[PDB]
């Protein structure tokens, strides 16, 4: 003799020893990303080709 | 005769149930099951 069993409600498992199916299905992705950067640059010059007579003192 | 009409004794009351069932035994006049899935599945 088994316990009381409903007629209409699903088979769902009750207590110990009952059996349930498992659909393994995992899909798990992750990701990040990152960056930096810096830069700079100079350049100068000056240059006195010819220089009059009255400013050659400088 | 009277106060039975008036009161009601404490912790005598009722509840109420609740349950699903199936009604078998129709002329043709059930569910359509094509849109009540439940039915069928039951």
């Amino acid at each position: 003799n088994y316990g009381y069993q409903p007629l209409f409600e699903d088979r769902r498992p009750r207590n110990i020893g009952d059996t349930l199916t498992i659909v393994l299905q995992e899909n798990v992705s992750a990701s990040k990303s990152s960056s930096a950067n810096a830069s700079r640059d100079g350049k100068t010059s000056f240059g006195f080709d010819t220089v009059p007579r009255y400013l050659q003192g400088l | 005769e009277r106060i039975r009409d008036l009161t009601s004794v404490q912790g005598v009351r009722e509840n109420s149930l609740i349950g699903y069932g199936l009604v078998v035994g129709l002329d043709g006049t059930g569910d359509q099951t094509t849109q009540t899935p439940f039915t069928t599945q039951t």
